[PDB]
Order: structure tokens, then C-alpha cells, then sequence
């Protein structure tokens, strides 16, 4: 599963900061001083596993560290390492102690790393790094989105004394939400596989669950039933996720205050229709195909003319069957989810009618017909093209028009020809992925005008469930979209975390002059500004006659040379380009980038399909530009994709943001496995990383002041107890003789800020000023975890009594 | 003459995860659960690889049998409660809330607002 | 049914059978008693049965819950990094320490008998002292 390529921008994003502190004043190590390090045999024989624990021994020297590795265990002999590959440790940490990475004593990569395994090791897959959730795929049912947990997440008085969670985010959303009558937006991102649409469906189902009751329940079933047929008509069995979703979905929600979903709003953007005539191996189409050609019964399989799974054109005949799905018991919530968004029997009819003359039309074969090096429809398939264009409703002699015979202008003439086959294919293939396409979003058109407020949204709470950045090495289109969608959020991202962080300041009055902000607008612009980015020129060489992919890359390089953002490839410099993304340079490949812009029906077989008799055909392609002359940006997939993004856009930046970062922590779909290298990877992809350090920086370290008296009193405990004294003049006492420079805390109008650092340093004074009682507090706390720990053996002896009853029944079969 | 082999037997294992050998700094939880404290210096000169015959060895010379935890309180004291849990919290306790709320109940049954440290020894000592 | 029976006469004194000798049988009739067990039928009654309380006894010792999922529930405890194995040093320890404990030997044979390796699969362990 981990891959070299893996292995290079892993150890690329390993990074090393703090000094790690082995030695006290005298010069020896401390006994038994603990570190992590990347160097060691496990390392080198595993690919899971990137870092391991070590002990320096006595006897190091400073600038080359001798240590023996003790977790994984080893062989107990001393090597050295340099200092540089030594990293602090969180020893004596219960990582179930709080929620948050931040709250470790070292934050460093392999004691992130460190921290989410021993977590998610307990079934504890939420953790934050404000403002970020962070939830890893457990791969299993850990048995905590029930509905006993919803009601338990809802309903308990203070959240706090709660585990993060995917329903905390819920909450405190819709609390802000009717706290202070702002819209907000949760937004679910990550990698395949990483558990985004398991998180969006745990939150809508909290979201559904009203204290007491939904009168309009009606909606709220539409709205929950539209993960099926969303699921069954966009999403796909891929080598990486046997149910990966081939769109980006948005959300709007109107849900009351105790619960219950009362209007809602749904969209879908960059359907994969690549998927509808090919697939790769060991790969399906939609799962729609599946359940309907297995789950008709005897008479809609004779209305329709249905063959086998495995008799189909646009089906991968090797695939059909994946593990664990039972593609009929689907197909049968599929059907009775179509009724919950009030479709009729006719209605769902009509549907699947269409999808059965999608399949069919696939099974036509065209011939070349030389007398020219025309095409022609297989004589032997006449009836197979006429039943499909029959069950799509469609002019079967206008159908085949339009695919045989070619119109051109040559002079300022309109010239009669023919399609050759090859080209006739591509339009063949063109109307199925366009029709299945527009019945996808003709779907959601027609929920959306059963479950919409009449007068749109007042306050809404959002949800986006999207690819994070994708980086392969071959890189294109479909991966260009996806990370230009999230550079917008990063910036909303960084917005939020700079304006929160401002106002706070503000509000105590302390400068805001050292704060800081890496923009990301440059990047946005060489993608985006109209004029001068790839959109643009993608755009342009889409619209000119001869362009061709390579043209449009040339283009690029000359006129994005103002920002750096933009990099031509060092191989292959046509057809291959560089991006400055903010995750780091990313490399696209722009073959066939032309070839996907354009990949949108137009022309006269959309005005056929517009002239169908059934009301439903008609509304496919219901007011769509007629292009009569050339080709115009309004049928171009890049054109209104950023015209979707940006309207999609405005509408989240009017919102509170939440982010779930969705993590997939093996390749292999199991429970209970950490590749540390692959997750690694990902902790660098979400901004978790970033996240930590962003959070860190200024005067991270905020209590007010009656906090900063009992954390700190016995920093000087006269100062702190002076019964003379305001509260705020006290901890200005304390920190005028503690020992920090000024440039370590100001005082606000009513909290102290303090520079992490000057926290660490001040918890430090604290525990001098102590030193007394450092035998007493070991000794009592140590005798407690004792206890603590037989009692978590106590849990186990009624199981481990029978282990031992087994084993004395055994010896007496001797 | 009362023999305590079972129970350090019984303590080591508990904080070795059951393996013969056991880590550093679970040998100082370990030695300190019982009351027994070291210098830097005699902590120094420890073995590097403490295997559990050499732990039942050290703690027969050091364990106080008279007074296990001479170190909490000797009778060779009483502090308010918020001073209390604040030195621990201060000293970076492994303790959680409850755990500390638990010996409290326990040490300090009336909520006095004073603690008594002979008390809290002596009820460590009856936990033995 | 006749097994039962049969046990019964082979340890059978006065027509009563000792608490000692009804767990032999229900070991050689492949049940697998504890003191849990041993202590329940003490309290009701006493330490030598007749023919019917052995049965009743023999009831108490069927244990039907048991899998290789409760089994195994204590040398999960001690897994830290979730691996699926433990040295044998660590399971002889967990044996002879709390519980029905066993002795050093019965302990060491009983692992020594399942693998000839120093880490041992607990959850196989379990499914084989099942059987
Ligand atoms: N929280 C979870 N608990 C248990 N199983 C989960 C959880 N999240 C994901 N899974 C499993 O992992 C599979 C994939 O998770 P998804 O939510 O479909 O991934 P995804 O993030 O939506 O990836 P894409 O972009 O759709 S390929 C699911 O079908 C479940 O089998
Ligand atoms: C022709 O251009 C494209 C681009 C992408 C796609 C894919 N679907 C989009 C999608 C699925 N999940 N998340 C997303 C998105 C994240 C951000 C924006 S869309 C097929 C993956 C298809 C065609
Ligand atoms: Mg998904």
C-alpha cells in the first residue's frame, strides 16, 4: 500500500523546531529521558511506521545523542543519532485526558502523530485543533451515532464534560445559529475514503432528531431521503471506496432550535459523466444501474427490455458484484425514497425509463459505410437504437440524424456531410452521459421544489461535503477544479481565524500590530482573475478555433510571469505545468484539458431532446441557449463551474464556517490500522498542522484575571493574597516580579494575554516556588494510579476466570 | 514480620503492562506508589533495563514498613482545600477531576475546608 | 446424558459426590467451572451433592456466553498498541497473578503448549483453550 512517492512528501513535510532537553545543568542526562526519532531498523523494515521512542542513555554527549529504542521494542543496543532527528516527548500524557492537540506540552509532528493513534486506538476517532475537527475512518461501527448518543449529545447540560464529536459540531452550530441569528456552514472535506459523507449523514440525522416532535416531518423525510437516491444515482464503487461520490454536494437546512429539519435546499456540482461510459477496473458505474438491472422485477424487465448486469456496453462486465452490497435491497430503498420526495409511480416510471434507454442506447453499435468514410447505425441494432430513443422519449429519425449527418460552414456556406464513426460514437456517447447528467439534476430540481421556502433562506445552516486538495503525481482537469475550490476555503479559512482572533484583541484593547496573516490571494488570482489565469486561458483556448492543450499552457506561461504562483515544468514543458498551491506546488498535466472543458452537449440534438412529448424529457434541458454559431462559454465546464463556486462562495463567507477534516488512516479499508506516512500526508493536506502553529502565535495564552489567580497564585503568593488589592492590579504584581521580560504579556481589560512561551515559563516558576511539596504530590498521585489501574483489571477478572476454567478443563484432557 | 512480595509483585506488573522489565519512568510511579523516593544521585546509579527480581529487591531495603508514607505526612499539617488542589494541579498531576474529588470525599468527609495530610496518609495506607 | 451418570458412580461416595470431583467430571464432560461456580452451589448446598444438585451443578457450568470475544478481554487490556499479540511472559503473569490463578508451570505448559514462540496471538490463544 505505501508507496515511494509516498515516502518523498512525507519526509518532506517532517520538519524539526524545538530543542529537546536531555541534559540538566551538570551536564548528564536525565535518567531515563525519553524521545522520539525517525532513525531506527523498524523504520527502514515497516512503512507504517515513521517515528519511534527512545531512551538517551547516560553518557551522550550533546551534539550526537546515544539512545536504545524501546517502543516498538528492539534489541536494547545504543546507536546514535543527531540531535536533529531527536524530537521531545509527551511522556506521562493520558491522551484521552482532553480534546484538543494543542493542549500537549510538544506539539511536533510525531507527537501528533503519537497522540491520534493512541486515541483512535480507543475508539476516539475526534480530536480538534481549533478551529478544525479532525475525525479519522474507523472501519467499523464504533456504535457512537445512535440515537441513544444523539439524544445523549443534544440533551446533556454542559458539552464540555463530552468527548468531540461530529454531533458537537452539530450543536454548537445550530446553537449559534439561534443564538445569535447567523447562518453558518459546515464543511466536510477530505480524501477518498476519509468518512465525509459517513460524517454528513450522522450530522443530518442529529439535525433530524427533534425533542419532541417535526410537524413538518413530511419535508425532513424528503430531505433524509434523498442520501439514497443521491448516493444510488451519483456515487460509485472505486478501488478506494466502495461507495465514493462522483459530485461535490451543498446544503442548505432550516432546523428548529430542538431539532427537526424544516426546509432545505440540495446541490450537486462536477457530476463524474466520465464515469457513465467507461470504468476502470475493479470499478462500477453509478450504483443506480446495478440496483435497477437486478432489482426490476419480470415486468419492468419486459416493459424495458432489460438484460444482464453483465450485457452491457456501459457497464464493466467484470465488477458487477461488490462485497457487502446488496444492490437489490438497495434498488428497493431507492424506490421507496423516490416516493418519500413525492415522486409518482408514473413519475419514477418515467426515470427509470430513461435509464434504461441510456443503458440500451450503449449497446448500439455504429459501422463505417465507404462509398466519404461515412457511419451508420449496425443493421442488426436498428431496433436496439429505436426501443432506446422509444425509452427515452426521443424522435428516434431526429436522433439519428443528428448523429450521422454532419453540418459544417466552410466559405459562409452550410455544407451537408457525414459523421465518420468515430466521431458519430462520440455523439452517441455525448447524449447518454448528457441525459443521465440532466436526470441527476432534474432530480434534485424537482426535491429542491418540494422541500424549498417559498421565499428563501432568512438563516440556514449549510453543509459541503467535497474532495480536500487531491495531488497525484499525473495530476489534471478534474484535480484543477477540486484545489481551486479549495484555495476558496482555505481563505475563509484564514479569514475567520484572523477575524476572530482581531476582534478578541480588539475588545481588550491590546495591539493587533503583531498579528499575523499569510494571504493566499496571489494563488487565487494566477487561477482565477479574469484576464490573467489558467481559468481565463483555459477559457480562451477552449472558445478558439485550433486551440489545442499545448497552446493553452504556452499562453499561461507567458502571461502569468507578474506572481510566482504560476511555474512551467522543467519535463515536458509543454502539457505539463506547476502551481504554488498553499499545501505546496502542485504539478497538472493539460492533456486532453481541452477535451473535458468542452465535454457538455450543445447543438441540435439539445433541441430534439427540448421537443420530446413526455413532460418530464422536456425538462432536462429546460431553457438552454441555442448554439446556432460556434461555441460560447455558457457550455463550457470550467466556464460555469467558477460561476457556480463563486455564487456558492459568496453565500458560505455570509456564514460561520466549521471545518471537518476527514482523515482515512490505512488504504485497506480495516479497523484498527495506522499508516503513519499516508496520514501524515493528510494531517499536512487539511492545514491541520498549520492549524496548531496559526493558533500559537502572539498572545495565545488568555485567562481572565480571577483564572490567572488561582492557576498561577504561588508564582508569589503574597502578591497573589494581598486582600488590599484589585484583582487586575494583583496579577500585574505577580508578573512585574515574576521574572518576564515585558515583551511576554499585556494586560487587557480584563484577561491577561501571555506569549505561550511566557506561560511555559510562568508554570515553571510556579513549580520552584513548590519545590516542597514535588515528594508529597508524586507519592499521592502515584499511589492513586495504582488503585486506578487495578480497578481497570478488576473490570476484566469475571473474563479472565474463564480463560483460566478452559485451561484447567484442557489439562484434565491429559 | 509481614510479608508485602505479593503486593509489589502485584504493583509492578500494573505498571509494566505485565512484562518482567519495566521503563524508567514507570519504575519511578511505581516506587513512589509505595512511598519510596530517590535523590537524583541513587536514581542515577539505577540499572538502565529494571527487571521485576531487581525491583522486589529495591523495594524490600527501601519500602517504610512502619510508615509506608512517611513522605506525605511524618508523625516525627493541615492545609485549605483550593491551596491543596492547586499544588497539584501546579505540579502537572496526572490526576483527572474526578480522581481528585474521589480522595477528597474519601480524606475530608465533613468538606471541612482544611485537609489533613496524617489523614490522607493514613488512608493510602489502608489501600494497600 | 449416560456420561453423566456414569461420572457420578466412578466418584460417587455414599451416594453423594464432592464439590472437587463434580468439577473433575463437568471438566471431563467438557464444561469449564470456576470458583464462581464452585461457590454458588457451596452456599446452597454444601459441599457434598446428591445426583440432582450435581445435575443442577452440571447446569450452572454450561456457560453458553462463551467466545473468543470475552475471552480474550483481559490480554486486550494489556495490548497498548493493539498488535494482537502478547510475550509469553506477559500472559503467564496475567495468569498467575489475579483470578482463578494458575501456577508458574500449569502456566508456562499451557502457553509452551500453543506456540513455540515468545509472542503469542491471544486471540487465537482463547479460540484454541475453547475447543
Ligand atoms: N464514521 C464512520 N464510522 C464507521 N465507518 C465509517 C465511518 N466513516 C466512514 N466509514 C466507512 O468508510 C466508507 C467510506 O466512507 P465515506 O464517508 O464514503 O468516504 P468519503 O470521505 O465520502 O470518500 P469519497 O470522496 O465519497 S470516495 C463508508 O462507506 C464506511 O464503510
Ligand atoms: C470535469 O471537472 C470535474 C471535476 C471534479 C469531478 C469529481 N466530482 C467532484 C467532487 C466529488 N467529490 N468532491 C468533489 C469536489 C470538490 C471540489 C469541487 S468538486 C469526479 C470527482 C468531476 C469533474
Ligand atoms: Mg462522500
Amino acid at each position: 500500500a505505501v508507496t515511494n512517492e509516498e515516502i518523498k512528501t512525507a519526509s518532506k513535510i517532517v520538519r524539526r523546531v524545538s530543542n529537546v532537553e536531555a541534559f540538566d545543568k551538570s551536564g548528564s542526562v536525565f535518567k531515563g529521558y525519553q524521545i522520539w526519532t525517525d532513525i531506527s531498523p523498524t523504520i527502514e523494515n515497516d512503512p507504517n511506521i515513521m517515528f519511534v521512542k527512545c531512551v538517551v542513555q547516560q553518557g551522550s554527549k550533546k551534539e550526537k545523542l546515544t539512545v536504545v529504542q524501546i517502543d516498538p521494542p528492539g534489541t536494547g543496543t545504543p546507536y546514535d543519532i543527531d540531535p536533529t532527528h531527536a524530537w521531545n516527548c509527551n511522556s506521562q500524557v493520558d491522551p484521552m485526558s482532553f480534546g484538543d492537540i494543542g493542549l500537549l506540552n510538544h506539539t511536533n509532528i510525531p507527537c501528533v502523530l503519537d497522540f491520534l493513534k493512541h486515541r483512535y486506538l480507543k475508539n476516539q476517532i475526534y480530536t480538534t485543533a481549533v478551529p478544525l475537527i479532525v475525525a479519522i475512518n474507523p472501519y467499523k461501527d464504533l456504535g457512537n451515532t445512535t440515537n441513544e448518543w444523539i439524544r445523549r449529545y443534544r440533551d446533556t447540560a454542559d458539552h464540555t464534560k463530552l468527548p468531540p464529536h461530529v454531533f458537537t459540531c452539530a450543536r454548537e452550530a445550530l446553537s449559534n445559529l439561534h443564538g445569535v441569528n447567523k447562518s453558518q456552514t459546515i464543511i466536510v472535506s477530505g480524501e477518498s475514503g476519509a468518512g465525509k459523507t459517513e460524517a454528513t449523514k450522522q450530522i443530518m440525522r442529529y439535525f433530524a432528531s427533534s425533542k419532541s416532535g417535526n410537524m413538518d416531518l413530511r419535508i425532513q423525510t424528503a430531505i433524509m431521503a434523498a442520501n439514497p437516491v443521491l448516493e444510488a444515482f451519483g456515487n460509485a464503487k472505486t478501488i478506494r471506496n466502495n461507495n465514493s461520490s462522483r459530485f461535490g454536494r451543498f446544503m442548505q437546512l432550516v432546523i428548529s432550535h430542538e431539532g427537526g429539519i424544516r426546509y432545505g435546499s440540495v446541490v450537486a456540482f462536477l457530476l463524474e459523466k466520465s464515469r457513465i461510459i467507461t470504468q476502470d477496473d475493479n470499478e462500477r458505474s453509478y450504483h443506480i444501474f446495478y440496483q435497477f438491472l437486478k432489482g426490476a422485477n419480470s415486468t419492468m424487465k419486459s416493459k424495458f427490455g432489460l438484460k444482464g448486469v453483465t450485457e452491457y456496453k456501459l457497464l464493466n462486465p467484470n465488477s458487477t458484484e461488490v462485497s457487502g452490497v446488496d444492490d437489490v435491497k438497495d434498488f428497493e430503498e431507492v424506490i421507496e425514497s423516490l416516493k418519500n420526495m413525492e415522486l409518482s409511480e408514473s413519475d419514477i416510471e418515467v426515470i427509470f425509463s430513461i435509464v434504461a434507454g441510456i443503458l440500451t442506447l450503449g449497446n448500439v453499435r455504429l459501422i463505417e459505410k465507404q462509398e466519404s468514410d461515412a457511419a451508420a447505425i449496425m443493421d442488426e441494432d436498428m431496433g436496439v437504437f429505436n426501443k432506446a430513443c422509444e425509452l427515452m422519449y426521443l424522435d428516434p429519425e431526429l436522433i439519428k440524424r443528428e448523429i450521422l449527418i454532419k453540418v459544417t460552414v466552410a466559405g459562409g456556406t452550410k455544407i451537408e456531410g457525414r459523421w465518420n464513426k468515430n466521431d458519430a460514437e462520440v455523439l452517441k456517447s455525448s447524449l447518454c452521459k448528457a441525459m443521465y447528467e440532466k436526470l441527476f439534476l432534474w432530480i434534485i430540481r424537482h426535491l429542491n421544489s418540494r422541500i424549498e421556502p417559498e421565499g428563501g433562506f432568512k438563516t440556514f445552516m449549510g453543509m459541503l461535503d467535497i474532495f480536500g486538495f487531491e495531488v497525484f503525481k499525473n495530476n489534471s482537469l478534474e484535480q484543477l477544479f477540486i484545489n481551486i475550490t479549495n484555495e476558496m476555503l482555505q481563505k475563509n479559512f484564514v479569514d475567520i481565524v484572523f477575524e476572530r482572533e482581531s476582534k478578541l484583541y480588539k475588545d481588550e484593547g491590546i495591539s493587533t500590530a503583531e498579528l499575523k496573516y499569510t494571504s493566499n490571494k496571489e494563488v487565487i488570482n494566477v487561477l482565477c482573475e479574469k484576464g490573467k489565469s489558467v481559468l481565463s486561458y483555459l477559457e480562451d483556448q477552449c472558445l478558439a478555433p485550433g486551440g489545442t492543450d499545448e497552446k493553452f499552457v504556452s499562453s499561461c506561461a507567458t502571461n502569468l510571469k507578474e506572481n510566482n504562483k504560476f511555474t512551467p515544468a522543467k519535463v515536458a514543458s509543454n502539457k505539463n505545468f506547476i502551481i504554488q498551491h498553499t499545501i505546496g506546488p502542485i504539478q497538472y498535466c493539460a492533456e486532453s484539458f481541452l477535451l473535458k472543458n468542452k465535454d457538455v452537449l450543445r447543438g441540435d440534438l439539445v433541441e430534439v431532446i427540448k421537443d420530446s412529448p413526455n413532460p418530464i424529457v422536456q425538462q432536462l434541458f429546460e431553457g438552454q441557449v441555442i448554439e446556432k454559431g460556434k461555441i460560447a462559454k455558457g457550455s463550457l465546464i470550467g466556464s460555469q463551474f467558477l460561476n457556480q463556486l463563486t455564487s456558492l462562495m459568496n453565500l458560505i463567507n455570509s456564514t460561520e464556517p466549521h471545518f471537518i477534516r476527514c482523515i482515512k488512516p490505512n488504504e485497506n479499508k480495516k479497523p484498527l490500522e495506522w499508516c503513519e506516512p499516508k496520514i501524515l500526508i493528510q494531517l499536512h493536506a487539511l492545514s491541520i498542522l498549520e492549524a496548531l502553529v496559526l493558533r500559537q502565535l502572539g498572545y495565545s495564552y488568555r485567562r481572565t484575571f480571577e483564572e490567572f489567580l488561582y492557576q498561577y497564585k504561588f508564582v508569589d503568593i503574597a502578591a497573589a493574597e494581598d486582600s488590599s488589592v484589585e484583582n487586575q492590579n494583583k496579577c500585574v504584581n505577580i508578573l512585574k516580579l515574576s521574572g518576564l521580560s515585558e515583551s511576554m504579556y499585556k494586560i487587557g481589560k480584563s484577561m491577561v494575554f501571555l506569549k505561550q512561551e511566557g506561560a511555559k515559563i510562568l508554570t515553571k516558576i510556579q513549580r520552584e516556588k513548590l519545590v516542597e511539596w514535588e515528594n508529597c504530590v508524586s507519592v499521592i498521585e502515584a499511589a492513586i494510579l495504582k488503585h486506578k489501574y487495578k480497578q481497570k483489571v478488576n473490570k476484566n477478572i469475571p473474563s479472565l476466570l474463564r480463560v483460566q476454567a478452559h485451561i484447567r478443563k484442557k489439562m484434565v484432557a491429559q | 514480620a509481614s510479608d508485602m512480595e505479593e503486593k509489589f509483585r502485584e504493583a509492578f506488573i500494573l505498571f509494566s503492562s505485565c512484562s518482567d522489565h519495566i521503563e524508567m519512568y514507570k519504575f519511578f510511579e511505581l516506587m513512589n506508589s509505595f512511598g519510596i523516593i530517590l535523590t537524583n544521585d541513587e536514581k542515577a546509579a539505577l540499572p538502565n533495563d529494571i527487571n521485576m527480581d531487581y525491583w522486589l529487591n529495591f523495594a524490600k531495603k527501601h519500602y517504610n514498613y512502619e510508615q509506608p508514607f512517611k513522605h506525605i505526612n511524618n508523625v516525627n499539617v493541615q492545609i485549605k482545600i483550593d491551596n491543596f488542589l492547586g499544588i497539584m494541579k501546579a505540579l502537572d498531576t496526572r490526576l483527572t477531576e474526578s480522581d481528585l474529588n474521589i480522595l477528597l470525599q474519601i480524606t475530608n468527609p465533613e468538606n471541612k475546608s482544611t485537609l489533613n495530610l496524617k489523614t490522607v496518609s493514613q488512608k493510602l495506607t489502608e489501600s494497600i | 446424558e449416560s456420561d453423566v451418570r456414569i461420572y457420578f458412580n466412578e466418584k460417587s461416595s455414599g451416594g453423594k459426590i464432592s464439590i472437587d470431583n463434580a468439577s473433575y467430571n463437568a471438566r471431563k464432560l467438557g464444561l469449564a467451572p470456576s470458583s464462581i461456580d464452585e461457590k454458588k452451589i457451596k452456599e446452597l448446598y454444601g459441599d457434598n451433592l446428591t445426583y440432582e444438585q450435581y445435575l443442577e451443578y452440571l447446569s450452572i457450568c454450561v456457560h453458553d456466553k462463551d467466545n473468543v470475544e470475552e475471552l480474550i478481554k483481559m490480554f486486550a487490556h494489556f495490548d497498548n498498541n493493539c498488535t494482537g499479540y502478547l510475550t509469553k511472559s506477559q500472559m503467564k503473569n496475567i495468569l498467575t497473578t489475579w483470578g482463578d490463578a494458575l501456577t508458574d508451570q500449569e502456566a508456562i505448559d499451557a502457553l509452551n503448549a500453543f506456540s513455540s514462540e515468545d509472542n503469542i496471538d491471544y486471540k487465537l490463544f482463547c479460540e484454541d483453550i475453547l475447543q
